[PDB]
């Protein structure tokens, strides 16, 4: 979304094999 | 006095709320307009609020403002606005009344997801953030961490957009003190708002089952001290009974609830069975304490009981205890208080009277018979006595409740309540006497309300009705009486209520909508004009209204069972009467159950809420303006009377396996639905959720979701395991089954344990609805967190048990400190803004204790700041008294030097806005010329006369090189010169004992000279003067001779101050050490000596100075006795502002600041000259503490470790853990102020 | 209040900042007199007893 409201969850990840810090979400 | 108003308000305003101020008028009949406004105090130029109102027979001639005070547009700085006026201006009249204000407004509820957390944990922490309004209040919030040391720990910042502040996860310290931290709440930068919890921090396991212990009476009395008789249950945490339990019982001394631990007994320490859930056990106090106290009677024992409970499951592995300290023994055991009962009398209304009875550690006894006495006055002090009256107390509420058909001209009532069990005699049946008064109306004009004070609250959204009865000899007169609904701060209604023809009035026939929860205040008023002299008659009544939000929200699971099994996926629905936000947590029960008493967060929501209304007691009022205060409004009223008759008194009477999930914020627009997994715990979970909206808070009833299970294994691990030590670790298998079945354990574990048990089995088989004993001697090899799992296999099942073990290392967890100021410019010496800790390790660090270390840092904040600063008359001071013979030059010139070493502080020349500027290039010139003329006398041999040819003096040298040491900024002597006049000085009088003899002059000079001593040890002042002079200008002439003359002259000067000669001399003796040694012992104990010998003003010293010599004497003028006295005192501030020692300082620049002895001194140049020298130091010091210093911190051959942005506005960064083992080096900008910055170390030895 | 009153410096010791009270929480530095140097942790941390 252009813009994620407060408190509701997005996810993230990156392809297979990569490895990658940090949530998946950031608020 | 037939035309009057009355303009009533909160009594105190509350900054940036919206405040609803209501104004009546009487005997008008043209409609007018008035304004009510909020301005500034005294002044009234700036004005916050304003408020234009019509008054009309259209409006009843009744009318409010709606008024607030933004917080921005108050000055703010330092001094916040106490006070404010409320005015009201009309074309009859114009009236102001300074209004106190406060800036405590609104809510701030800390949550944190638990109360009780281990070492290595997150804290996850919220605040709910409310207006005054109740609404979101979407303001910036701060946390505050402090230690149970009191020593704060870390700060966060937060800003609000919700009403939900859900702040970072607090990570608890690498090393903490364990007990009670506490979390402050603030917001950040315009308000009080304080908001407050508490949670502990222990090494803790989890209780595997409550134990409740339940003793019939929280106080044994001469009936259970023969013999006291208690139950205790025991419960798992899911809700059924402990099947079998051993229970040792323990029983001792107790003399204070607080903090005691008397011995306990040995005797009836029974050993015992609980069954079913429950043990019975008796206590015969009586023959335990005279078998074993010193103690043989209940009279010596107005003290306590302790009592202690073990117990061990008989047929399995956990244990659990508990305890209730404090039981207590008490010949008059009971205690009694009155409870919304007024003290206020309505003659022959039935007046009610309500008394709890409560105990020592007081709970609603509810089974007392009371009994009351009571004696009247009516009038002409016709003392008569009542007959007396029998209540029991309720059961349930504890009130006993009575009701007095007092007589109808009744004036005071005063009476006794005492227990009346018979079983206690009147020594013991506890008793208090209360006084009541009546109204004390002068023009015997009353206004009293047909309310019995319904115990019962009422309901949200019924209508009330109250009839209301003014009586009074002008009742034709009183048209309509006014009403006035206030909840918490603020009036919510007004209006007004008409006599109808019956000769009675309109009742009070109101909704009691949502805004008036959980409590309103209603008071009722008129003003009767009487014959010709007006009267405001009014009272009032307390409203307890229901406890109901606004929002209605509801919460369920859709999917309702009585209990889900383990990770079941489940469905939530969240339903609401409008649109809101929604937080939601989890929490397992054991938690709770960890500590004794814990309390649920939101407890308390609406009674905190309480706290707010401003108001006390239940109603009514000795007069109108006690009903108006206690009411806790104020009101401007022509009407002869006013509410500065009271004042704010302290009224306080009495009317997977997680710990925490699902702690999440979500919008429910009107209603939502959620989806989600069940935990594997098995528990209670209680879940719980707040609704926020414009609507306000709401807090959702507590879901009580059980997790279960009829077949299982658990494992009483401890919180950690010694390394190396093999423990019998003990747990059980349960069967809830109706039969037996064999069962099978095959434990199996990380590497990190290896054990001789070496987990075919004994196959044994549980009975039914029965646990079986289960053991493991683990032995324990590596240290840290390893994976241990009790993987079971069974008749018909199977089950998975992993955990992770702490094994943690032999000998003693020792600690040791180490730390450093960090001092960037050298205030208290040496500069020091480096330093280095190696990684040292201890010789007795046991091989695999790895040694934990860990940084602090602290800044240290200026204190008080005393604005000492001089007159525009620095002008004059400049353009001083005519140059000329007498060295007027010399004298004018000299403080011309000093007036620019002043303003090289550097703010005044930056700052002189206030005034037209000294022209810089102006002072420039004149220092020149100063330089110029102070060359003009100098001798020849570089000694100085005043005279060209007159006599050398050391005096006049000394004064010279004073002076000579400030110039240099702009224009330095060339330093021969002052080598040459000082190796002169030295070397023709440096002497033996005592130095510095004046050589040829001793005719003294009044004005540019001060005051010699008497001649004995006068050496003193000389010796002082000059080492002065020679210390200042030392630095442009470093010489070893010299270097060795001062320490000549330093050692005879002390010598010489060590009889304490006349307090002059001790004084300016202390300033020169105070250039010398600064920790020399006998420099420090004449400091000591000058700081006895100070006088002072207040407890707390607001001013201090030093007087002698009579100089208690007046003197409305300066003299030569004022000068001794404004010398003395500026010599004492240079010493105790070279020790740098400003909180000593202040209260003697405060009393310098006044100017008292006025015009100073003699106006010598002496006295004049060392002041503005002691003010300027004293300006300099203040920005020299101004703490601005960003430290970095560093490993040596590692990388960076970390930086602190120390300021004045972030002065405390968090500790930090110090993990790699390289040699640490801090160090930070040049920057300002001080700081010091600790590592301390944990070795386990 | 119950803030810590004045702690008596150690034998040849002295306090780098007097006060009448110090705060819970707050900590004082000692230093040696002008012949004498410091072993040991300079600091004394004010308790809430």
């Amino acid at each position: 979304k252009p813009f994620y409201t407060v408190g509701e969850k997005v996810t993230v990840s990156c392809s297979g094999g990569m490895s990658l810090e940090g949530p998946s979400a950031f608020l | 006095q037939e035309q009057t108003y009355v303009i009533s308000a909160p009594k105190i305003f509350r900054v940036g709320a919206s405040e609803n101020i209501v104004i009546q008028v009487y005997g008008y009949t043209e409609a007018f307009d008035a304004t009510i406004s909020i301005k500034s105090y005294p002044d009234k130029k700036f004005s916050y609020s304003s408020g234009h109102v019509h008054l009309s027979s259209e409006n009843k001639f009744q009318n409010s403002a709606i008024l607030t005070i933004q917080p921005k547009q108050l000055p703010g700085g330092q001094n916040p606005v106490s006070y404010v006026y409320l005015e009201v201006v009309s074309k009859h009249f114009s009236k102001s009344k300074r209004m106190p204000i406060t800036y405590d407004n609104g809510f701030l509820f800390i949550h944190t997801d638990k109360p009780v957390y281990t070492p290595d944990q997150s804290v996850k922490v919220r605040v709910y953030s409310l207006n005054d309004d109740l609404k979101p209040a979407k303001r910036e919030t701060v946390l505050t961490f402090i230690d149970p040391e009191g020593s704060e720990v870390d700060m966060v910042e937060e800003i609000d957009h919700i009403g939900i502040i859900s702040f970072p996860d607090f990570k608890i310290p690498s090393n903490p003190r364990y007990g009670m931290w506490t979390i402050k709440a603030k917001y950040k930068e315009d308000f009080s708002t304080t908001g407050t919890a508490y949670f502990e921090v222990k090494e803790y396991v989890l209780p595997h089952f409550s134990v409740s212990i339940e003793p019939e009476y929280n106080f044994i009395g001469y009936k259970n001290f023969k013999n006291f008789e208690i139950t205790i249950k025991a419960r798992y945490f899911y809700n059924k009974v402990v099947t079998e339990a051993d229970v040792y019982i323990t029983f001792g001394i107790r003399e204070d609830l607080k903090d005691d631990q008397k011995e306990m007994m040995q005797t009836a320490m029974q050993n015992t069975m609980l069954i079913n859930g429950i043990a019975q056990v008796t206590f015969d106090s009586e023959t335990a304490v005279k078998e074993l106290s010193y103690y043989s009677l209940e009279d010596l024992n107005n003290k306590y009981l302790y009592i202690a409970v073990t117990v061990i499951e008989s047929t399995g592995g956990f244990s659990e205890e508990a305890e209730i300290p404090g039981i207590k023994y008490v010949l008059s055991p009971y205690k009694l208080n009155l409870v919304a009962t007024p003290l206020f009398l309505k003659p022959g209304i039935p007046y009610p009277i309500k008394v709890q009875v409560k105990d020592s550690l007081d709970q609603l006894v509810g089974g007392v018979p009371v009994t009351l006495n009571a004696q009247t006055i009516d009038v002409n002090q016709e003392t008569s006595d009542l007959d007396p009256s029998k209540s029991v107390t309720r059961v349930d509420d504890g009130v006993a409740s009575f009701v007095l058909n007092l007589p109808s001209g009744v004036t005071v009532l005063e009476f006794n309540v005492k227990t009346d069990a018979p079983d206690l005699p009147e020594e013991n049946q506890a008793r208090e006497g209360y006084r009541a008064i009546a109204y004390s109306s002068l023009s015997q004009s009353y206004l009293y309300i047909d309310w019995t004070d319904n115990h019962k609250a009422l309901l949200v959204g019924e209508h009330l009705n109250i009839i209301v009865t003014p009586k009074s000899p002008y009742i034709d007169k009183i048209t309509h009486y006014n009403y006035l609904i206030l909840s918490k701060g603020k009036i919510i209604h007004f209006g007004t209520r008409e006599k109808f023809s019956d000769a009675s009035y309109q009742s009070i026939n109101i909704p009691v909508t949502q805004n008036m929860v959980p409590s309103s205040r209603l008071l009722v008023y008129y003003i009767v004009t009487g014959e010709q002299t007006a009267e405001l008659v009014s009272d009032s009544v307390w409203l307890n209204i229901e406890e109901k939000c606004g929002n209605q929200l509801q919460v369920h699971l859709s999917p309702d069972a009585d209990a889900y099994s383990p990770g079941q996926t489940v469905s939530l629905n969240m339903a609401t009467g409008m649109d809101s936000w929604v937080a939601l947590a989890a929490v397992d029960s054991a938690v709770y159950g960890v500590q004794r008493g814990a309390k649920k967060p939101l407890e308390r929501v609406f009674q905190f809420l309480e706290k707010s209304d401003l108001g006390c007691g239940a109603g009514g009022g000795l007069n109108n303006a006690n009903v108006f205060h206690l009411a806790g409004l104020t009101f401007l009223t022509n009407a002869n009377a006013d509410d500065s008759q009271e004042n704010d008194e302290p009224c306080k009477e009495i009317l997977y396996f997680p710990e925490s999930w699902l702690w999440e914020v979500h919008l429910v627009p009107r209603r939502k639905q959620l989806q989600f997994a069940l935990p594997d715990s098995l528990t209670t979970w209680e879940i719980q959720g707040v609704g926020i909206s414009n609507t306000g808070i709401c807090v959702a009833d507590t879901v009580k979701a059980k997790v279960f299970k009829d077949v299982f294994l658990e494992m009483n691990i401890p919180y950690s395991v010694v390394r190396g030590e093999q423990i019998q670790l003990k747990g059980t298998v349960y069967n809830y089954r109706t039969s037996g079945m064999q069962f099978c354990v095959k434990m199996s574990a990380v590497e990190g344990i290896c054990t001789s048990e070496s987990p075919k089995c004994v196959r044994q088989k549980v009975e039914g609805s029965s646990s079986h004993l289960v053991t493991f001697t683990v032995l324990p090899l590596e240290i840290g967190l390893h994976n241990i799992n009790f993987s079971l296999e069974t008749w018909f099942g199977k089950e998975i048990l992993v955990k992770t073990l702490r094994v943690v290392p032999e000998g003693v967890k020792r600690e040791s400190y180490s730390g450093v100021t960090l001092d960037p410019r050298g205030i208290y010496g040496t500069i020091s803004r480096r330093k280095e800790f190696p990684y040292r390790i201890p010789l007795d660090l046991v091989p695999k204790t790895e040694i934990k270390r860990i940084l602090s840092v602290k800044g240290l904040l200026v204190g008080e700041i005393l604005s000492a600063v001089l007159s525009q008359e620095g002008i004059n001071i400049l353009t001083h008294l005519p140059k000329g013979s007498a060295e007027a030059e010399l004298m004018s010139v000299v403080p011309v030097f000093y007036v620019f070493h002043y303003l090289e502080t550097g703010n005044h020349w930056n700052i002189f806005h206030s005034d037209p500027l000294i022209e810089k290039q102006k002072l420039k010139k004149k220092l020149k010329e100063g330089m110029l003329s102070i060359m003009s006398y100098r001798n020849a041999d570089y000694s100085y006369s005043v005279w060209k040819g007159g006599s050398a003096s050391t005096w006049l040298t000394a004064f010279a090189l004073r002076v000579l040491g400030q110039v240099n900024k702009y224009v330095e002597q060339n330093q021969n010169s002052i080598c040459n006049s000082l190796l002169w000085l030295v070397e023709n009088y440096q002497l033996d004992n005592g130095s510095f003899k004046e050589n040829s002059q001793y005719q003294p000079i009044k004005l540019q000279g001060t005051l010699p001593v008497e001649a004995r040890e006068n050496s003193l002042y000389l010796t002082a003067f000059t080492v002065i002079g020679i210390r200042k200008a030392f630095d442009i002439c470093p010489l070893v001779k010299i270097d060795t003359a001062l320490i000549k002259a330093d050692n005879f000067l002390l010598e010489n101050t060590l009889p304490a000669q006349s307090t002059f001399t001790l004084a300016i003796s202390a300033y020169a050490l105070s250039l010398g040694d600064k920790t020399h012992p006998q420099f420090r104990s004449i400091v000591s000596a000058l700081k006895r010998e100070a006088l002072v003003k207040g407890n707390p010293p607001i001013y201090r100075f030093w007087k002698d010599n009579l100089q208690h004497k007046d003197s409305s003028v300066p003299n030569t006795g004022t000068a001794r006295m404004v010398e003395t005192t500026a010599y004492a501030l240079l010493t105790s502002l070279n020790l740098k020692d400003i909180n000593y300082v202040n209260p003697v620049i405060k009393w310098l600041s006044e100017e008292q002895r006025y015009g100073g001194g003699f106006y010598s140049t002496q006295d004049t000259i060392n002041a503005i020298e002691g003010l300027t130091e004293y300006s300099l010091l203040v920005k020299q503490l101004r703490l601005s210093m960003d430290i970095d911190v560093s490993y040596k051959h590692k990388g960076a470790l970390h930086n602190y942005k120390m300021t004045d506005k972030n002065f405390l960064g968090r500790p930090v853990e110090v993990l790699l083992n390289d040699d640490l080096i801090v160090s930070t900008g040049f920057g300002s102020g001080l700081a010091t910055v600790h590592v301390t170390t944990v070795v386990h030895k | 209040d119950s803030g810590c009153p004045q702690p008596v410096p150690p034998e040849n010791g002295f306090i780098r900042n007097e006060k009448q009270l110090y705060l819970v929480g707050e900590d004082v530095e000692i230093s040696c007199l002008t012949g004498f140097e410091t072993v040991g942790y300079q600091y004394f941390r004010c308790l809430p007893d």
